[PDB]
Order: structure tokens, then C-alpha cells, then sequence
RNA sequence: GUUUGACCUCAAAUCAGGUAGGAGUACCGCUGAACUUAAGCAUAUCAAUAAGCGGAGGAAAAGAAACCAACCGGGAUUGCCUUAGUAACGGCGAGUGAAGCGGCAAAAGCUCAUCUGGUACCUUCGGUGCCCGAGAGGG
RNA sequence: GUUCUUUGUAAAGUGCCUUCGAAGAGUCGAGUUGUUUGGGAAUGCAGCUCUAAGUGGGUGGUAAAUUCCAUCUAAAGCUAA
RNA sequence: GAUGGGGAAGCUCCGGGCCUGAUUUUAUGCAGGCCACCAUCGAAAGGGAAUCCGGUUAAGAUUCCGGAACCUGG
């Protein structure tokens, strides 16, 4: 049958050639028409169809992925890290760049967290 | 000291009476986004019904179901692909399914009668 | 009318109101008393030439901790107003063109 | 033309008459519960298809 | 003080003379000019550094302008429909501040921005100027540093309109202790005890 | 108390306008280029239609004068005795007959 | 008299980068009623209520004294408690109505008046490499 | 609990010496007109008008001499629980 | 009624764009020249580019068809 494992196993050019002949089965689908039947390989293969595309675009988001870790990108990498806009607010990110610099040091200073500890 | 004649004689060649430059433009960079290829699938069934068959006889002419984001250019492209028939004319039709009726008037190159039976409609 | 045939302020309307008013800023006035004088170019040409010699006469240099001047050159009305007050400047210069006219008013009272 | 002809206020008058379509057999069958009336019946007369 | 003084102390003054011609020439330009009018430099550098006015990337100054009188209430003809307490066109005025309406038009147009600040500059009759800091949040050189920091966080957005502002404290009553002052903790914090 | 009054309701709204898109215009009086010593402003009157917005006529004349600006035209007031054929002049220099504008 | 290259002020474009508008129940900032109460009523009351508008967050809002005070001491700010139906208001009619303190929940004091952007490099809340624009004093 | 590693410099305590600013104006305050409040000559806020000083100033429930008492530095800001 | 500016916190409410020339026939590409009062929407019955003859369906038709014609754009 079509399993997930066995589309990820094939070629960009082998998936595509699975998308061509899935819809020519789902096509002979419509022609078997006048019965009822036919169906539990449409149903089946309108997942499988979803399933193809779903794993292209997932292998084109990787392939991206890495060839852009190397440069500077993201607008479409950053929707996902934020997750709008609220979340994007909880940030900059805010924390630790506050208090990078003043006038804590002094305040202080830890020989003495050593020293008592235990 | 005293002003300067682009400013003065371009004022002496006018009474606006407009300016007139242009100025530019590029792409900058941080890239944007979209690949996509999203694609419909405008031919849908196949009508089948009785009266579709008297039009396949009579007047050379296939009863498709089609898509409510089709056209007509839409069809006589897609017919014409996917079944090597040319096509003629191409009528576009509303049904109270909130499906659309499509009659495709076909080529006597490639009567509609062997077209027909290999995607098979009644 | 050809009789031939314009010019912008002459009798035409736009391009804008706003600079047209500024020029008039400066002309008119009322006024109580603000600042006039001198500048012929002459007079100024020599202290611009002394300012541009006043940086660029730069060693000061590359040895030491104590180690001695020549030049020191310093921008800016607060570092201006603060080196007469230290009284270590031997000469000031002030533009005429200086507009809020309240930024420049402090120095040439208080350098006198 | 007519009537009433715009093409979005027409579907949406299409697609209403069919959701006002009888149950299929089977719901009833395999079951919930329910002495399943539909409800959503509309009528020839009477109601109003809705303003 | 330094150099800021002199200017601050001109301020002070103001039917008076050095100030006074600036002012006056400065009132044309003001009329001529919209409501909204963004501005390179603070036409006060001694009010705005102690308003944390620095010089450095998101920070803008912006002069506003606002009417001045009493108030006006809808509807006229046709006037209501209650016991004359109630009534009032005139009679009544905003408890909100010129100052305070002046921001709110401000931040409302520059919507990217949040008000810091506002400090009043000219007087002329009909109108009342108010020049208004705006502070980007968004960016990383406001961020960075730690005495802006503050303004970024998004309890913060929409100062204005709540009242955050050292005006919008003023205008409370709030300051800052006690009896004056014990209903400032809020207005609506007494409830209805 | 009232109702309101119809003095009160001329006020503004609908039913107190005139219907304004139906008068042919103003009809004021031009702005001389300058002199007009005989010409220069030199207007024939090739028609006289009514005007509703005063129960009176006016005289369409046209009005040639150069330029870029030139100003010209449009329809200008009519007097007694006026009419399509005669000559009008508007301005300093114009002769002192009926219908010419000074 | 006359122009040309450059300095800064205002304007318009442009694409990039960055953010906002809207929303969720109530909580949470302004403008602002009435019947009702006083056995009428007009101040007062209802009520700074409801509503309307603006707008934020997961709490919000307030905060380290130009405070308190009626002494001699306290020592930031909320809330809780009670001060108290006290002071005070008021046809001094009807009604209206605190605070300081005392002590609790919980605690914290500080901070103002090279930065960024571009491209490269990496282990990408960072820094390096470059280019570009802009409480204080003496020994 | 374990592990890496830069110099330092300047801050800070204790004690001597003089001394002193980063300290915010149409603000403080006034009248005349409001509305709000428990706030009463004495709440807070708006508006119009007018308008200080600079270690001088503000508060201490009407307003005015003094020494001084007793307290605090507005017209700026942030902030966990 | 989009649409300065201005009241109103606010809801709410009134009052350059167009055409090119080196290249070249792909349209790339450098460089120059004009001009007034500006958007869209608003009548399926204002105005408006072009089609009729009959034949056929259970249910369409000046639409489809058989013949014949015509238009619009580029």
C-alpha cells in the first residue's frame, strides 16, 4: 500500500511519479461511477495524495533549511519561531540584555558564596 | 547671493505646468517568501445523466463537472491536454448544486463518442 | 500673456507657503534686540584657515602618560560653553546662522 | 438575467435548498438517539427562506 | 548646570525677550503647519535630556497642536431630557489635561510608537503646542540600553490612553502623599465603598 | 415646548437647497491680463440662454485671448440691448459702451 | 548681472527591515444619565453609578517622600484589618462619608537628564573582522 | 557537585581633609469661572488670565513680622512580590 | 463620497501622473520632453459595439444546432 516510511524513502523524482499514477487511480475512480463501491481505494487515496504533497513540502523545508544555515534568511523560518504576535512581544529577547551592564558587580561579590558553601 | 536660474529661468519656462523626474527602486535584501504550485483540479466528474448522451450524439459535445474557481479558457486547456482533443467552444453553467455544468464542443477531428469512452459518461 | 513669460514668486501660487513665511522670519520682526554684525569673507577666511591648521597642526604624540599638546579642538556648544567657563580657550568662533537663536545667546555675553 | 441575479446571493440561496434536503436512512440505523424529525425542514408555503 | 541652563531659564520667562521674538516668529510657522509635525530636534534640549531625550536610533520629536477653551457637548438643539445638574455645554470642562488630549492624537497617528513624554512650548490664543518624545520599542538600539529598556515591554503599549504618563499621574491628583492624594490609588479602587 | 419651527428647519437639510446642479453657474465678472487698450479681452455673443438660479438671462460669449495662462470664456451676465453678433470688452482700455466691463 | 560641484533644513518616492490596527469573558483609564430618595421639589440623593468611547496585560493600575505630623516617632507602593458610621459634608433636612495610626499579607531599592545598520565569519539573545550614518574630589 | 579561564582596572568598606552640581518653569503660587470630593477660607482636577527663587524652596488643614522647630526637595523615570 | 486640514479623547462629521528618443525589434537600456483641478461606485428600466431563420428537448433556446450574417479587441 502507501505508507509514510515508504515516501520518504523515495526520490524527489519517484514521488512525483506517485502523484502522476495516483491521479490516474483516483481518475478510473470517477469513471466507476454508475456502481456504488470504488470508493475505499478514493478514500484511501485522497489520503495518499495529501500524503505526497505533505512530504515534498517538508523535504523542500529542510533542503532549505540547510542551505540557508550557512547565509541569512528567514521571514518564513521566523513565523514559525515566534508564532505571532504576542509571543514575538515576549521578546527581542528582553532578559538578560536588561541587566547587561550597571551597577550590580558592585552589590556582589563571591569568594563568599564559596566560602560558606558547604 | 541672489537665487540661482534653474530656480529662476525654469520658473521664467513655466507657469505649472508640472515638474517632472522619476526616481528609482531595486528588490533589498532579507529575502521574502512564497514558493507555491497549489493546484485545482478543474475537471472533476464527468456528468452523467440522459440528457448528456443526446448532446454526445446529436452534437459532438462532452458534459463535464468543473470547479467554481474554473473559466471557460480554464477548460479548453485542460480538455485539451489531457485528452489530445482540440476544442471549440466551451459553455459555462451555474447548477442549484453549487456545482458548475460545463458542455464542450468538440472537434469532428475526434468525435466526442470514442473521446468519451475511455473516461466513460452516461 | 507671452510678454514673455514668468517666474515662480512673481506671480505664481505654490510650491509652498511655509519657507515663504521663514524668509519673512528673518527679515521682519517687531523686535526687541537680538544679534547683527560683522563678517566680511576676508576676516572670516583667516580664522577658518587658522581652525582647519588649529586641528591639523596634530602631533601630541605617541610616547608616555604626561606627553604635551599641540592642538586640542573641541565641537559642540555644551564642550564650547564648558572650556570658556575652564578658561582655556583661546579663541571661540559662533555661527550666525543658528536657528533656535536661544542655543548660541549664552556665549557671546559670557566669553566677554 | 432575471432574477434575482447576483452570482454569490444565488449560490447561497442554491446551497440552502439542498442542507434543507431529508435525512439518509442510516443515521437513523446506525443511531445516536433521537425520533429523528430533522428540523431544519423548510417549507413550501409557509416559513420564510430566511431574511 | 552646564549649558542647558541658560536655555531652561529662557523658558522661564516667557513674555520676555529673547525667548519672546523666537516664539512670536515661531508662532506663524506654527499656524501654517498641520496638526501632526515631526521634527528632527527638540525645540527645548534642556526639558527633553531630563525627559530621557538621547540621541539615538527610535527616538523622534513631534510637535502637537491642541485648542484651547472650555468644553462642548453633544447634542446641541435638541438639548436634553434631564434635571438641570446634569445639564451642561459649557459649564463643564475636561478634567483631562490640553497636555494630556495632546498625546493621545500623537500616539494615535504614530501608531508604531509609544509616547514617553510631553513637555508644552507654545501658548499664541486660539492654540496650544506640545512637543511629544516617541519611543520605537520595537528595535534593538532602544533595547540595548538599559535606562530606555523599560518602554519596550508590552504592558506598556497604549500609555497614553491609560494614564501611565507623568501627566496622566498629574491628572490623577497623584502626587505623592497623603491626604490630598488617598482616592488617587485609583478612581475606580474605591468602589463605591 | 415646540415642535420645531419652519424657520428652524430652513437650518440645513434637503428640502430647503436649491437644486444647484440644475443652475448653469456664477457668471462673475473675469480678471483682466492687464490694459485691454482695445482687444484683448474681444468677446462676441453667440447666444443667449436662461438662467433659473436669478429668472434672467445670461449672454454666452466667447473670448479667444492667448497664452498659458490665457483665462477665457464663459457666460457673463447679459444686459438690455445685448445681444449675439455684438462685441464685448472687459477691462481698463474697453469703450464705454453697454455690455463692455471697466 | 550670471551659472556649476559641495554643506544642512523641508518634501515626495522606493524597496528592505521593524511594529501597530483587530480579538477572547469578566478583571483593568477617561466623558457621563435618569426613574429613584428627601413620602412634593429645584441643592443633595441615585452616582462618579449605568452607558458610551479609548486601550493594556496575564494580572493591570500605584511606587521609595518637595511624605507623615500635631508628639516624636515613623520611613516606598498596593491589598486585608479596623480606625468609624468617628472627622468632614449637608434644606447641617434627608442623606453622604474618610485619613494618619495601629498591625498584617508581601517586601527592594535605584535609575535618569559609543549606539545602531550593512556585508563576512563562526557553537545564531551574542562577539570578532571591516564599511556607513548619528551622588561628586584630594593624598 | 564538577570543569574552563584574561590581564586588570576602577568601584566599594574603614579612617583623615576641605568642598559640592548632575536634582527637572509658564512650573511653585494667585484670581475670576467650573466640575469633583468627606475636604469644611482647609480635596483633587480643568480652563482663562497672571506669574518666583535658585540652596533657594515646599510642607506642617485661613491669611500676615521673627528666631527656629519638625519634616521634605516638585515641576522626571523604572521596578519583583 | 476615497480625499489635506480641523473640531471631537473617540465613535463621528465637512471640506508628480502622462508621453518618448540612443540600442533595437527581443525590449534591454542611458537620457529627455507635456499637464490640469484629482478615485471608484451609482440606473440589471438613462446611454450603449454585434444575430437572425427556422429545427430540436420530458424539462433550455434570438444561447445549442443547420444555414446564413455580423461585431469587438489586437
Amino acid at each position: 500500500g502507501v505508507k509514510a516510511y515508504e515516501l520518504r524513502t523515495k526520490s524527489k523524482e519517484q514521488l512525483a511519479s506517485q502523484l502522476v499514477d495516483l491521479k490516474k487511480e483516483l481518475a478510473e475512480l470517477k469513471v466507476q461511477k454508475l456502481s456504488r463501491p470504488s470508493l475505499p481505494k478514493i478514500k484511501t487515496v485522497r489520503k495518499s495524495i495529501a500524503c505526497v504533497l505533505t512530504v515534498i513540502n517538508e523535504q523542500q523545508r529542510e533542503a532549505v533549511r540547510q542551505l540557508y544555515k550557512g547565509k541569512k534568511y528567514q521571514p518564513k523560518d521566523l513565523r514559525a519561531k515566534k508564532t505571532r504576535a504576542l509571543r514575538r512581544a515576549l521578546t527581542k529577547f528582553e532578559a538578560s540584555q536588561v541587566t547587561e551592564k550597571q551597577r550590580k558587580k558592585q552589590i556582589a561579590f563571591p569568594q563568599r558564596k564559596y566560602a560558606i558553601k558547604a | 547671493k541672489k537665487a540661482l536660474k534653474v530656480r529662476t529661468s525654469a520658473t521664467f519656462r513655466l507657469p505649472k505646468t508640472l515638474k517632472l523626474a522619476r526616481a528609482p527602486k531595486y528588490a533589498s535584501k532579507a529575502v521574502p517568501h512564497y514558493n507555491r504550485l497549489d493546484s485545482y483540479k478543474v475537471i472533476e466528474q464527468p456528468i452523467t445523466s440522459e440528457t448528456a448522451m443526446k448532446k454526445v450524439e446529436d452534437g459532438n459535445i462532452l458534459v463535464f463537472q468543473v470547479s467554481m474557481k474554473a473559466n471557460k479558457y480554464q477548460i479548453k486547456k485542460a480538455v485539451k491536454e489531457l485528452y489530445e482533443v482540440d476544442v471549440l467552444k466551451v459553455n459555462t453553467l451555474v447548477r442549484p448544486n453549487g456545482t458548475k455544468k460545463a458542455y464542450v464542443r468538440l472537434t469532428a477531428d475526434y468525435d466526442a463518442l470514442d473521446i468519451a469512452n475511455r473516461i466513460g459518461y452516461i | 500673456r507671452q510678454k514673455k513669460i514668468l517666474s515662480i514668486r512673481l506671480k505664481v501660487p505654490p510650491t509652498i507657503a511655509q519657507f515663504q513665511y521663514t524668509l519673512d522670519r528673518n527679515t521682519a520682526a517687531e523686535t526687541f534686540k537680538l544679534f547683527n554684525k560683522y563678517r566680511p569673507e576676508t576676516a572670516a577666511e583667516k580664522k577658518e584657515r587658522l581652525t582647519k591648521e588649529a586641528a591639523a597642526v596634530a602631533e601630541g604624540k605617541s610616547k608616555q602618560d604626561a606627553s604635551p599638546k599641540p592642538y586640542a579642538v573641541k565641537y559642540g556648544l555644551n564642550h564650547v560653553v564648558a572650556l570658556i567657563e575652564n578658561k582655556k580657550a583661546k579663541l571661540v568662533l559662533i555661527a550666525n546662522d543658528v536657528d533656535p537663536i536661544e542655543l548660541v545667546v549664552f556665549l557671546p555675553a559670557l566669553c566677554k | 438575467m432575471a432574477a434575482q441575479k447576483s452570482f454569490r446571493i444565488k449560490q447561497k440561496m442554491a446551497k440552502a435548498k439542498k442542507q434543507n434536503r431529508p435525512l439518509p436512512q442510516w443515521i437513523r440505523l446506525r443511531t445516536n438517539n433521537t425520533i429523528r424529525y430533522n428540523a431544519k425542514r423548510r417549507n413550501w408555503r409557509r416559513t420564510k427562506m430566511n431574511i | 548646570m552646564g549649558a542647558y541652563k541658560y536655555l531652561e531659564e529662557l523658558q522661564r520667562k516667557k513674555q520676555s525677550d529673547v525667548l519672546r521674538f523666537l516664539q512670536r516668529v515661531r508662532v506663524w510657522e506654527y499656524r501654517q503647519k498641520n496638526v501632526i509635525h515631526r521634527a528632527a530636534r527638540p525645540t527645548r534640549p534642556d526639558k527633553a535630556r531630563r525627559l530621557g531625550y538621547k540621541a539615538k536610533q527610535g527616538f523622534v520629536i513631534y510637535r502637537v497642536r491642541v485648542r484651547r477653551g472650555n468644553r462642548k457637548r453633544p447634542v446641541p438643539k435638541g438639548a436634553t431630557y434631564g434635571k438641570p445638574t446634569n445639564q451642561g455645554v459649557n459649564e463643564l470642562k475636561y478634567q483631562r489635561s490640553l497636555r494630556a488630549t495632546a498625546e493621545e492624537r500623537v500616539g494615535r497617528r504614530a501608531a508604531n510608537l509609544r509616547v514617553l513624554n510631553s513637555y508644552w512650548v507654545n501658548q499664541d490664543s486660539t492654540y496650544k503646542y506640545f512637543e511629544v518624545i516617541l519611543v520605537d520599542p520595537q528595535h534593538k538600539a532602544i533595547r540595548r540600553d538599559a535606562r530606555y529598556n523599560w518602554i519596550c515591554d508590552p504592558v506598556h503599549k497604549h500609555r497614553e490612553a491609560r494614564g501611565l504618563t507623568a501627566t496622566g499621574k498629574k491628572s490623577r491628583g497623584i502626587n505623592k502623599g497623603h491626604k490630598f492624594n488617598n482616592t488617587k490609588a485609583g478612581r475606580r479602587k474605591t468602589w463605591k465603598r | 415646548m415646540g415642535r420645531v419651527i419652519r424657520n428652524q428647519r430652513k437650518g440645513a437639510g434637503s428640502i430647503f437647497t436649491s437644486h444647484t446642479r440644475l443652475r448653469q453657474g456664477a457668471a462673475k465678472l473675469r480678471t483682466l491680463d492687464y490694459a485691454e487698450r482695445h482687444g484683448y479681452i474681444r468677446g462676441i455673443v453667440k447666444q443667449i440662454v436662461h438662467d433659473s438660479g436669478r429668472g434672467a438671462p445670461l449672454a454666452k460669449v466667447v473670448f479667444r485671448d492667448p497664452y498659458k495662462y490665457r483665462l477665457r470664456e464663459e457666460i457673463f451676465i447679459a444686459n438690455e440691448g445685448v445681444h449675439t453678433g455684438q462685441f464685448i470688452y472687459a477691462g481698463k482700455k474697453a469703450s464705454l459702451n453697454v455690455g463692455n466691463v471697466l
